[PDB]
């Protein structure tokens, strides 16, 4: 969204007389979004100087224009956020001390003002500062932990309280959703390897999820090659027990799949490719090796069994009670999650524990794709078509959590974006097809949710305390232009 | 009010090239 408002400038003061060219031309610039160095001191000078009538919203910015200018400026246009914002800072500053000239006082609702709305952005812009420089320094630049990530993310969440009852504006929300986008992206992959490790884990679980920990997070880990290779020679009585023979190896289904996380255990060194196409032995995916070999909790990690079970060419024979015991306590634990807004800190949380299920955002789609692959009629009993549907359930849940997670901000442009990101996922994920319905409405029921931003209508009452029955106007348009829902109606 | 809603339904046939 762009607008060159020096044009709308021209169009201000051509017809000045008419108040209904004005009030037009400045709602097409509360929709549309300028650029922060297009804004200079003589720009929105000459801003005033072209409406100098005060009828409702014209006063209205007489009193506070460099809040309503900075709801809906863009800054992210000119990859410049912090310093763009902190030039467009001192020229408004420029435009509170020419106003303290023409005079200052606390007028209207003291919760806003321009001195104040400098004042909260000179906040907002330290805030982004902090950001940055914590998001370089424990990164190491341009490439225990754990309370360090925790004390982070509360002084995060301690900013977010700050600016809560700033979200309403453009400016504000795409630079927090550009904030919380670069920290949770950086905070999922970054979680340790602590709770991987336990005492009924086999050495196939280990190294399993050993893997998945170095196709999900290989940034600063380093020591991982190492531990990988003594790991390999401590254990060589203990991979040839659930391998089989390399004729037979391809052939079986789902091990085509595990043939990329099987060559970087058999090489000897995660950072070795299969680039040859060559053929190695291939460990069973048939679970009666499975069950004697690994614990059922890991199975995720493993993508053989998963293929297999969603493609049904598991043999009737073969017991399937373990994943399925496994994947009805994890479906029963986190449904029966609240269904009130995690904190910040309870949503990392809540992350970090869906990662250590295995759930990566790249497996869990290119695991999921073949779920619509499989066909729909096949042969089977009951326990492994409920399964399946479980399956389909968690999986699509996790998915559709994770690709909004990617985007996720308490702001309105999250819901505006995540209404279209629904109207997809149901075209794609469901189809024509009516079979889904239930887990549709679980997916919905998950995704409104954990990913619920919430505007209290004493919240607005607040944000209108002192406002009198002419503010109201195009503060709920502007309202309804962003969010799309007549939210409330205003009956005092 | 008219040419917001022609904007708007301008960024929605946008959205919809994008998906």
């Amino acid at each position: 969204r762009t607008v060159d408002f020096k044009k709308l400038i021209e169009q201000l003061r051509a017809r000045a007389t008419d108040k209904a060219e004005a009030l037009n031309t400045v709602s097409q610039l509360e929709i549309g979004a300028v650029d922060a160095q297009d804004v200079t001191a003589s720009a929105v000078r000459a801003f005033v100087g072209a409406l100098p009538s005060s009828g409702y919203h014209f006063g209205f910015v007489r009193q506070n224009v460099v809040f309503y200018l900075l709801s809906h400026a863009t800054v992210q246009t000119a990859r410049d956020p912090l310093y763009a914002a902190e030039q467009l800072h001192e020229q408004l500053d420029r435009f509170l001390r020419h106003q303290h000239d023409g005079g200052g006082d606390e007028d209207r609702l003291p919760f806003y003002h321009n001195g104040a709305t400098l004042t909260a952005f000179q906040k907002l812009l330290q805030t982004l500062r902090e950001i940055q420089t914590v998001i370089a320094e424990q990164s190491g630049g341009t490439a225990g932990q754990q309370p360090l990530v925790r004390r982070v993310i509360t002084q995060l969440e301690t900013a977010a309280t700050e600016a809560r009852p700033y979200v309403n504006c453009r400016a504000v929300a795409e630079l927090l959703d550009l904030t919380y986008q670069r920290l949770i992206y950086w905070a999922c992959t970054l979680m340790p390897y602590v709770l991987f490790r336990r005492d009924t884990d086999t050495e196939l679980d280990t190294v399993l999820l050993m893997h998945f920990f170095y196709t999900h997070y290989r940034s600063v880990n380093g020591d991982l090659a190492v531990e990988f290779q003594n790991y390999v020679k401590n254990s060589v009585r203990h991979m040839s027990s659930f391998v089989s023979s390399d004729i037979d190896g391809d052939q079986k289904p789902g091990a085509e799949h595990m043939r990329d996380v099987s060559y970087k255990l058999f090489v000897g060194n995660l950072q070795a490719r299969d680039a040859s196409g060559l053929m190695f032995p291939i460990i069973s995916t048939r679970i009666s090796t499975v069950n004697l070999y690994l614990s059922p909790e890991r199975m995720f990690f493993h993508p053989g069994l998963i293929s297999r079970l969603l493609s049904e060419e598991v043999s009737p024979r073969a017991n399937l009670d373990a994943y399925a015991r496994v994947c009805d306590r994890v479906l029963e634990d986190h449904l029966h999650t609240p269904r009130r807004v995690q904190r910040l800190l309870d949503l990392t949380q809540m992350v970090m524990r869906l990662v250590e299920l295995g759930f990566n955002h790249d497996t869990c789609a290119a695991y999921a794709q073949m779920a619509l692959i499989q066909p729909a009629s096949q042969k089977s009993s009951l326990f492994v078509s409920e399964i399946r549907e479980k399956l389909i359930q968690i999986i699509y849940n996790f998915y559709t959590f994770f690709m909004c997670l990617y985007v996720y901000s308490p702001t309105f442009l999250f819901d505006h974006r995540r209404r279209l990101i629904l109207e997809q996922h149901r075209s794609t994920l469901i189809g024509s097809k009516e079979e889904l319905q239930h887990v549709w409405s679980n997916v919905t029921l998950n995704v409104n949710t954990h990913f619920a931003v919430q505007y209290t209508e004493e919240d607005f009452e607040a944000h209108t305390k002192g406002a009198t029955e002419a503010e109201r106007e195009y503060l709920y348009r502007d309202l309804h232009s962003k969010w799309g829902v007549h939210l409330f109606t205003l009956r005092p | 009010g008219d040419l917001e809603l022609q904007e708007t339904l301008a960024t929605e046939y946008f959205a919809l090239l994008h998906g």
